[PDB]
Formats: structure tokens, C-alpha cells, sequence
């Protein structure tokens, strides 16, 4: 006859179900009704699945972007280089301590680092350390884009470095040879230091 | 493949005059290739003209507008 | 002095993205659909790529 | 509740600009000891 | 005599006149232009304060060490603060806590300058988790000072510069190996949020709902808060203290699906991490 | 049966329908 009613709004109700869907469970508001406890018994099983399942997806698609997407901003008065090819901690650690050494004039050269590969936690740090000297960019030396986001039109110089320890010398070389390649396509009188093999 | 593609003509149910069209890649870039080497631009020509495309202009007077 | 730009070359490319490697006096953009691109329009690049059609 | 009092105009607008007046005294403060130490370590730099 | 909107208006006229500034300025650029080798003293002034917070000088260095410490103490401040009643009357003349929190607030503010100085883009600084909580803590202190009346406010907030400090290990050289970085990183976030999140409770539960005259308040000590929480965030759930008020259940709601996941992929990463070794 | 260029099919329908007396 209706008296199993319980006085629930819109918005309590959607509580509720946050509630039992993420399995917390309170019992400050539950159903009391019958047909409620069978939607409920419903409800655990597919909502849950379905939360467990979905919740954790969507936050991972939503927080995953780029990082390093911006461009870098040339200023007047002061050169910049690009670096590309293999870095890693070691190569890109070996280069700024032979680069920025106090040996050398009071230079201001800014160092902007171009790859396809985002750092690890040793290199952002390595990175956060130099903060004021080098600057890091995500993309791929074969991207035409990825060049002009750098500023390569203005850069003093392009360093590429190579893997010295690969397995096989000529996958490497070649590697080097396209990125040599891709560097002059976008800008032919820009500078390339690079390794061989 | 031209040698792959000579085995089709084995089947008993390949017959070129109900419409079997084996289009052989690369027998077909070759053929491109040499008509270019008989007057240069023409694979560009042909191929253009096997491909549909729309009425664009450009508002600029540049090689792409013409 | 005949540098070699001049001279009638064509190219077979399997991957059209490197078309923009061909030839240095182009705007490259990797958008650009291949049959827009200059080395293409020029006769001097080819891919089985626009046999699809 | 001692401190209650009517809202004077001057109060309102204390209220609603003492955060950007804040800011912008410590954006100019900083500016202003970033200057001079600029100068200074220039002055150092050039009269050696 | 209910006295919060003040102190809520500052802050957020302050983020608000920030950003109007700043699209301003982009939009006047914008109009402009459609319609129409010695690097600089600005440039000299932003490599100045890069360098001063990356604490790569002895200076830099013992103000990154002075961030961390106030920090703390700013957080410690509020934690011994929410004991308080959420409106009441400040002396600033008497109570040596105050006079601690402005010289914190000061420091902070000056920090937060050079900050901006230092930026390369000041609209998305502007936005960053570390500008927003200076905005919405200074400002409110700066008015309670005159107005002679402190409300509890966002002070929760404060929680959240914990964050930073990760980074700040980082400009000290002293965290090198990933494993620590990540550790540091996983427990600083996480406390962090789980502490900024039951200020929030905290603070909603006690003030109750405006539009029903603050007859909704729900007498809960923080630290009932933090252990809610604490339960909340496990999907334990125990039913003897929960939200009442329908902001509470709001925060309740978002946090469900934010905090659990969080935990749930935290903490035993956090374990596997600070258990493993030779 | 003609082959044609063109850029469209509705331009080289118009060659179907030419009328030497239409068009004298
Ligand atoms: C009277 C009371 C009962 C009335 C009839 C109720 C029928 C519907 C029961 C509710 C559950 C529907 C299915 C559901 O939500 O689960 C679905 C099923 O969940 C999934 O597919 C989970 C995917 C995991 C990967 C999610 O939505
Ligand atoms: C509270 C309101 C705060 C608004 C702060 C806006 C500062 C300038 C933003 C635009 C910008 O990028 O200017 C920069 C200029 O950066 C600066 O150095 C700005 C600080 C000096 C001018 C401050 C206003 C007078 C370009
Ligand atoms: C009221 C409070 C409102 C608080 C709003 C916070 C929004 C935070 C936000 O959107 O920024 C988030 C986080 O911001 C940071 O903390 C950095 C995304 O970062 P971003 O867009 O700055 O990333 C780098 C920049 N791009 C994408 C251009 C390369
Ligand atoms: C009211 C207060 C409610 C609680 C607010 C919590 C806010 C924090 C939060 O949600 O953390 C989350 C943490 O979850 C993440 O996605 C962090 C990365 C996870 C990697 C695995 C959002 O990121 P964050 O703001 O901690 O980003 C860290 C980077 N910086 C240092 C730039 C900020
Ligand atoms: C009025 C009430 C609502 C007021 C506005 C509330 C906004 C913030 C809501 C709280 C959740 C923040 C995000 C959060 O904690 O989740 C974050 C998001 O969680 C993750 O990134 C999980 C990473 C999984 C791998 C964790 O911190
Ligand atoms: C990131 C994703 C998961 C965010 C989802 C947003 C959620 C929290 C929003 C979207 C729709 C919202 C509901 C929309 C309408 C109503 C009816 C009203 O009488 C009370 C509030 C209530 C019940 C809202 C509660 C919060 C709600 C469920
Ligand atoms: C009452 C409260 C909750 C309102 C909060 C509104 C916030 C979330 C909104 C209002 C105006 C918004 C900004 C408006 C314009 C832009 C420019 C765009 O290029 C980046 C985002 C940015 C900077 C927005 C960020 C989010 C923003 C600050
Ligand atoms: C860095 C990010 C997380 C900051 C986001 C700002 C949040 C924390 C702020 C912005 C608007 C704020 C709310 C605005 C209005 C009120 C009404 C008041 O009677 C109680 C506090 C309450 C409910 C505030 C709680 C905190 C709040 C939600
Ligand atoms: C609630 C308690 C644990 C708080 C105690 C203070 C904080 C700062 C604690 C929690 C996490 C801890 C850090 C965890 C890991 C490392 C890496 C190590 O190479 C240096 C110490 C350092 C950086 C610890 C410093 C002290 C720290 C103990
Ligand atoms: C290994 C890691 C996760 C340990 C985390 C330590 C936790 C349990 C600690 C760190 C900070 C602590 C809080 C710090 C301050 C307060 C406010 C005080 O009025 C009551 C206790 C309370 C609420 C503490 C509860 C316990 C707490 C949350
Ligand atoms: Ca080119
Ligand atoms: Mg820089």
C-alpha cells in the first residue's frame, strides 16, 4: 500500500548510487524498499564492473597529453643551438658539463634540446638543474613541424649525436644520414655537427 | 609481382575478357617510369588523370593555382 | 659548370612523407598531399601509392 | 562579535583591490631589487 | 554579521583581475597588429629570478630551503588554527601566531613575484596549482588583518604547497635516482591531496549550507575530517561520520572517483618503492 | 564510344546531346 516510501530527493539519491558504485558504502542513505534492495543487488554487480572498469580509463585518457609541445622563444641579444639525435642521461650529462663549464667566457648560449623520446625522471631533473640554460622539446628530427617549432631558422648551430655502442654501426649511420638529410630539407645553410660511425 | 602475377593466369577461372583485372604494381610503376623516360612529367599527367579530384582555387597567383 | 639539378631524374619513393626530401627549393609540409607536392608535379618523383586509384 | 561595524566605502574598497595592490607591490618590489642587482653586478663586472 | 564573502572577493576579484589583465593585454596585441646584441634589462631580471628560484646560487639555494620550511610552518598554522571557531576576532597586537603567518604570508608573496618575473608565459602561470593557492591565501589574511576578524576560509589550501616540494629536492641536488624521485613525487602528492581534501570537508562540514542560513553545520574537528577521509578514500566506509551538507556531498562525490583511484594506484606503489632494497 | 577530359561527368554529357541543327 505505498508505506514503504522514503522521503529521498533527486540529488540524494545520486549520492547514493557514487556511494555503492565506487563500493565505499556508507549507510547514511541506503534503499529500504524491496524493489530498491533488488536494483540495488543489479546494480552492485553492473555498476561496479562498469565503474572499476571505466573510472581509471577515462582519468588516463583525459590526463595524458603532450608536455613538451610548446615552441621555444628566441630573445634578442642571445643565440640558441638544438641538439638532437641520441639523448640519453649520459650523452646529454657529458655535454652539458663539457658545454658549460666556467673554463669558458661568461657565453650566453641557450641549449634546446629537440627528441622524439620523452625524458625519463633522472633527465628532468638533469634539466630542472640546468633551468636557466637548456630547455627541452618533444618531436621527431623528420618532422618538418617539430623543426620549425625550435626555431631552427634562427639557431646558431645543430648538434646531432649517435649511439656509439649500437649493434649494428650501419642502422645507426644511416639513421644519422636521414636525420642530416631532414635538417638541411628544412633549413640548408644551418650548421650540423654530427658523428659518424 | 609479375611472376606472382603470371600464376593467375593459370586458374581456369581467370578470363581477362569477363573483366579479371590482376593491376600489377609494379609492372605498372615500370610503365610509368619509361613513359616518363620518353617525355619527362608524363606518369604525374597519367596519374592525375586516374585520380578524382574537385575545382580548387587558390587566391594567390602561384605555381599550385595553375 | 652544369650543377645537377638540371639533369631528368626519377625517383620511386615507397613512403610519400619522404617526397620533401627530393628537392631543396620547396616549402615541405607533411600534409601536403603527395600529387601537390613540387618533386611529384615536376615528374621527378613517383609512388605505386597514387596507382590506388 | 566586537569587531562588527558598518562597511565604509573606503572598506569596500580596501576589500575588493588590497589583493592586486599586494601583487603589483611585490611585482614592482622585485622588479626593482632585481634592477638593481643587475646594475650592481654589472658595475662589478665592467670597472675590473 | 556573517563576514566571509569579504575575504572569499578578494582572492577571487584578484585571480579574475589577473586574468582580465592578461587577455587584455593578448587581445590589445591582437588588435594591433591586425589593424597595424645585448640582451635587455627585462631579459637580465627574468635569467636573475630563474636563477634565484632553481637555487643554483648560494641564495637560491637558502631560499628554496626557506620555501620548504614556511611551508610547513604555514601548513602547521593552520593546522593548529582549525581548532578556532570559523568566524572570530583577530588582535594582530597579542597573538604571535598571526604576526608568524603574515611574515609567512610576506615571504610567500615576495616568493610568488619572483616566480612571475621568472616565468615564460604568465597566462598559464597564472593557472598553475602554486599561483592559485598564493591568490587565495594571502589576500584573505591581508583584509583579516584590518578587518580585525578571521574567518577559517581556504586556508586547506596551504596543503597543497606541499606539492612543490618534490621540485624543490630536485634545484638542491638532491634527489638524483627515479626510484626516490618517484617516491618523493607518489607521497607528496598524495598527502597533499588527502590532507587539502579533508580541509575542504573540514571546513564545508563546519560552516554548513549558505542557502539554508547555516543551520546544516556539522561539528567535526579536522582531524575527524582527515580520518573520514582516510575512509572514504580506501572504500572502506564505516557510516560513523560522513557528510551532511550538500556541498560536503558534492566534494564527497568528485572525491569518490578522484581520491580512490589515486589511492588505489599510489599506494601500493608507494609500498613496493620504500620496501624494496638490498 | 569517345574517351574525354574533364571535370566533370555532367560537362562531357553535353557531347551526347549536341544538335548539329541546334547549333548550326
Ligand atoms: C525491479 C528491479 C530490477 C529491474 C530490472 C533491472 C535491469 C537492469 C539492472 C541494472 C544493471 C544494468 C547493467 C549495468 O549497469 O551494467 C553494465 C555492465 O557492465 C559492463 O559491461 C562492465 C564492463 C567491464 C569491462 C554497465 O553499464
Ligand atoms: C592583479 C592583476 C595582476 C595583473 C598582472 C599582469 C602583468 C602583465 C601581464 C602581461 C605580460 O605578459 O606582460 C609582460 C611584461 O611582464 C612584466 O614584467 C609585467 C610586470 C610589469 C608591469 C606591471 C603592470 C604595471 C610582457
Ligand atoms: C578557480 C580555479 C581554477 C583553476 C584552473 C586550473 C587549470 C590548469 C590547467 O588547465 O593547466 C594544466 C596544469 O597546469 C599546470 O600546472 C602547468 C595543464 O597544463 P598546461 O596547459 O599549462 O600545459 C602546458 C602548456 N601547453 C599545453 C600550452 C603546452
Ligand atoms: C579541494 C581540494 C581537492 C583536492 C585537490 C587535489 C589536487 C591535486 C590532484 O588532483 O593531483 C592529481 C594527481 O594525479 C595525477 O594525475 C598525477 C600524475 C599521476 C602519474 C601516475 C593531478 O595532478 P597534480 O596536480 O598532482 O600534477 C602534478 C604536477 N604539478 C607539480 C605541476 C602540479
Ligand atoms: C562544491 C564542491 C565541488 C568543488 C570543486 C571540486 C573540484 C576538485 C574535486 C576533487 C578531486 C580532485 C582530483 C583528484 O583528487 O583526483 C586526482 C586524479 O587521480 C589520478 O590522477 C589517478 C591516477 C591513476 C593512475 C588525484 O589527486
Ligand atoms: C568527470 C565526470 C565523471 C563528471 C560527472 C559530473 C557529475 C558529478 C554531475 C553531472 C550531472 C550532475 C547532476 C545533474 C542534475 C542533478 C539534479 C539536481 O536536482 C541535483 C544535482 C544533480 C543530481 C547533479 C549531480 C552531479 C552530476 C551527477
Ligand atoms: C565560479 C567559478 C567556479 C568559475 C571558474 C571559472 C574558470 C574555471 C574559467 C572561467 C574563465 C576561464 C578561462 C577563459 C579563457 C581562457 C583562455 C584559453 O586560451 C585557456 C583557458 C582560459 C585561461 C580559461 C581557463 C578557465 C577559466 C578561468
Ligand atoms: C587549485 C584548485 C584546487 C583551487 C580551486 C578553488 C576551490 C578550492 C574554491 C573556489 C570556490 C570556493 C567556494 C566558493 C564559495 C563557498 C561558500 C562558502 O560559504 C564556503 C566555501 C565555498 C564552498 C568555497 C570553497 C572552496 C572553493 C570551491
Ligand atoms: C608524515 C611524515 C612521514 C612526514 C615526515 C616529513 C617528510 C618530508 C618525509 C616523508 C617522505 C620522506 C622522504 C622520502 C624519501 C627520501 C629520499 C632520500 O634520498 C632522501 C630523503 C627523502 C627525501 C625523505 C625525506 C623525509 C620525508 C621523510
Ligand atoms: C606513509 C604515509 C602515507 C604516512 C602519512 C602520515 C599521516 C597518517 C599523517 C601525516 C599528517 C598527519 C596530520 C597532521 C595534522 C593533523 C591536525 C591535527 O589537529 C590532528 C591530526 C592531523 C589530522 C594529522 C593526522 C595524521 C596525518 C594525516
Ligand atoms: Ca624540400
Ligand atoms: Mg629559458
Amino acid at each position: 500500500n505505498f508505506q514503504n516510501n522514503q522521503a529521498l530527493t533527486y540529488w540524494e539519491c545520486v549520492y547514493l548510487l557514487m556511494v555503492t558504485m565506487s563500493t565505499v558504502g556508507y549507510g547514511d542513505v541506503y534503499a529500504k524498499t524491496t524493489l530498491g534492495r533488488l536494483f540495488m543487488v543489479f546494480f552492485i554487480l553492473g555498476g561496479l564492473a562498469m565503474f572499476a572498469s571505466y573510472v581509471p580509463e577515462i582519468i588516463e585518457l583525459i590526463g595524458n597529453r603532450k608536455k613538451y609541445g610548446g615552441s621555444y622563444s628566441a630573445v634578442s641579444g642571445r643565440k640558441h643551438i638544438v641538439v638532437c639525435g641520441h639523448i640519453t642521461l649520459e650523452s646529454v650529462s657529458n655535454f652539458l658539463k663539457d658545454f658549460l663549464h666556467k673554463d669558458r667566457d661568461d657565453v650566453n648560449v641557450e641549449i634546446v634540446f629537440l627528441h622524439n623520446i620523452s625524458p625519463n625522471l633522472e633527465l628532468e631533473a638533469l634539466f630542472k638543474r640546468h633551468f636557466t640554460q637548456v630547455e627541452f622539446y618533444q618531436g621527431s628530427v623528420l618532422n618538418p613541424h617539430d623543426l620549425a617549432r625550435v626555431k631552427i631558422e634562427s639557431a646558431d648551430a645543430c648538434l646531432i649525436l649517435a649511439n656509439k655502442y649500437c649493434a649494428d654501426p650501419d642502422a645507426e649511420d644511416a639513421s644519422n644520414i636521414m636525420r642530416v638529410i631532414s635538417i638541411k630539407n628544412y633549413h640548408p645553410k644551418i650548421r650540423i655537427i654530427t658523428q659518424m660511425l | 609481382q609479375y611472376h606472382n602475377k603470371a600464376h593467375l593466369l593459370n586458374i581456369p577461372s581467370w578470363n581477362w575478357k569477363e573483366g579479371d583485372d590482376a593491376i600489377c604494381l609494379a609492372e605498372l610503376k615500370l610503365g610509368f617510369i619509361a613513359q616518363s623516360c620518353l617525355a619527362q612529367g608524363l606518369s604525374t599527367m597519367l596519374a592525375n588523370l586516374f585520380s578524382m579530384r574537385s575545382f580548387i582555387k587558390i587566391e594567390e597567383d602561384t605555381w599550385q593555382k595553375y | 659548370i652544369t650543377t645537377g639539378v638540371n639533369i631528368p631524374i626519377i625517383t620511386e619513393l615507397v613512403n610519400d612523407t619522404n617526397v620533401q626530401f627530393l628537392d631543396q627549393d620547396d616549402d615541405d609540409d607533411p600534409d601536403t598531399e603527395l600529387y601537390l607536392t613540387q618533386p611529384f608535379a615536376c615528374g621527378t618523383a613517383f609512388a605505386v601509392s597514387v596507382l590506388d586509384s | 562579535r566586537h569587531c562588527a561595524r558598518p562597511l565604509s566605502p573606503r572598506d569596500l574598497a580596501m576589500i575588493y583591490l588590497l589583493g592586486p595592490a599586494s601583487f603589483l607591490a611585490s611585482l614592482v618590489a622585485c622588479l626593482a631589487l632585481g634592477s638593481a642587482l643587475t646594475a650592481c653586478r654589472a658595475r662589478r663586472r665592467r670597472r675590473q | 554579521q556573517r563576514m566571509w564573502w569579504a575575504f572569499l572577493a578578494s582572492s577571487m576579484v584578484t585571480f579574475f583581475g589577473g586574468l582580465f589583465i592578461i587577455l587584455l593585454w593578448r587581445t590589445l596585441k591582437y588588435l594591433w597588429t591586425v589593424c597595424c646584441a645585448e640582451v635587455g634589462w627585462m631579459t637580465s631580471v627574468k635569467d636573475w629570478a630563474g636563477v634565484m628560484i632553481s637555487a643554483q646560487t648560494l641564495t637560491g639555494r637558502v631560499l628554496v630551503v626557506l620555501v620548504f620550511a614556511l611551508s610547513i610552518g604555514a601548513l602547521v598554522i593552520y593546522f593548529i588554527d582549525s581548532s578556532n571557531p570559523i568566524e572570530s576576532c583577530q588582535n594582530f597586537y597579542k597573538d604571535f601566531t598571526l604576526q608568524i603567518d603574515m611574515a609567512f604570508n610576506v615571504f610567500f608573496l615576495l616568493y610568488f613575484g619572483l616566480r612571475f618575473i621568472a616565468a615564460n608565459d604568465k597566462l598559464w602561470f597564472w593557472l598553475e596549482v602554486n599561483s592559485v593557492v598564493d591568490f587565495f591565501t594571502v589576500p584573505p589574511v591581508f583584509v583579516s588583518v584590518y578587518l580585525n576578524r578571521s574567518w577559517l576560509g581556504l586556508r586547506f589550501l596551504r596543503a597543497l604547497r606541499l606539492i612543490q616540494f618534490s621540485e624543490i629536492l630536485q634545484f638542491l641536488n638532491i634527489l638524483k635516482t627515479s626510484n626516490s624521485i618517484k617516491l618523493v613525487n607518489l607521497l607528496s602528492i598524495f598527502i597533499s591531496t588527502w590532507l587539502t581534501a579533508a580541509g575542504f570537508i573540514h571546513l564545508v562540514e563546519n560552516s554548513g549550507d549558505p542557502w539554508e542560513n547555516f543551520q546544516n553545520n556539522q561539528a567535526l574537528t579536522y582531524w575527524e575530517c582527515v580520518y573520514l577521509l582516510m575512509v572514504t578514500m580506501s572504500t572502506v566506509g564505516y557510516g560513523d561520520v560522513y557528510a551532511k551538507t550538500t556541498l560536503g556531498r558534492l566534494f564527497m562525490v568528485f572525491f569518490i572517483l578522484g581520491g580512490l583511484a589515486m589511492f588505489a594506484s599510489y599506494v601500493p606503489e608507494i609500498i613496493e618503492l620504500i620496501g624494496n632494497r638490498k | 564510344l569517345g574517351f574525354f577530359i574533364a571535370s566533370d561527368a555532367k560537362e562531357v554529357k553535353r557531347a551526347f546531346f549536341y544538335c548539329k541543327a541546334c547549333h548550326d
